[PDB]
């Protein structure tokens, strides 16, 4: 019986910062796959409705996808590193923008989101997180 | 064939090809 861990925090940056709205989160079962995550966008979608999807705030900095409350800053909801981050896209709609992200164990969650008009500009900050097609 | 817009390429793209985090480095399978 023991264990023990740690890590450092971050620091101060200009993120890009996304405004859009959040889904919620569904379950999944590999870390990757399209019929993976559009079943979540698909079932968010019917799932919960399109108010009740509430208002967040995607961080996009160097390499890091956050979602912050809206209305606090200082509050975060979901903590996507570009790192962790498996796999990600869009469903039926480009409006949409849902992502596959590793929690810990082999457990992966996705977290969907409704971008305005699409989702050109978040994946896109997202795409280009991960790594892009050769940025430099 | 004139060319479609190039953002709608990028999430076209997305909405089927996706996209697939190779930092990542899923334990086994060599992604093709």
């Amino acid at each position: 019986g023991s264990s023990g861990s740690s890590g450092p925090t971050p620091k101060t940056e200009l993120v890009q910062k996304f405004r859009v709205q959040y889904l919620g989160m569904l379950p999944v079962d590999r870390p990757v796959g399209m019929d993976t995550l559009n079943s979540a966008i698909e079932n968010l979608m019917t799932s919960s409705s399109k108010e009740d999807w509430p208002s967040v705030n995607m961080n996009v900095a160097d390499a890091t996808v956050t979602v912050i409350s809206e209305k606090n800053e200082e509050e975060v909801l979901v903590e996507c590193r570009v790192r962790f981050l498996s796999f990600m896209g869009v469903g039926k709609d480009v409006h949409t923008f849902a992502f596959i992200m590793d929690t810990g164990n082999q457990r992966f969650e996705c977290h969907v989101f409704w971008c305005e008009p699409n989702a050109a500009n978040v994946s896109e900050a997202v795409q280009a997180a991960c790594s892009g097609p050769s940025s430099g | 064939d004139a060319a479609v817009t190039p953002e709608e390429r990028h999430l076209s793209k997305m909405q089927q090809n996706g996209y697939e985090n190779p930092t990542y480095k899923f334990f086994e399978q060599m992604q093709n």
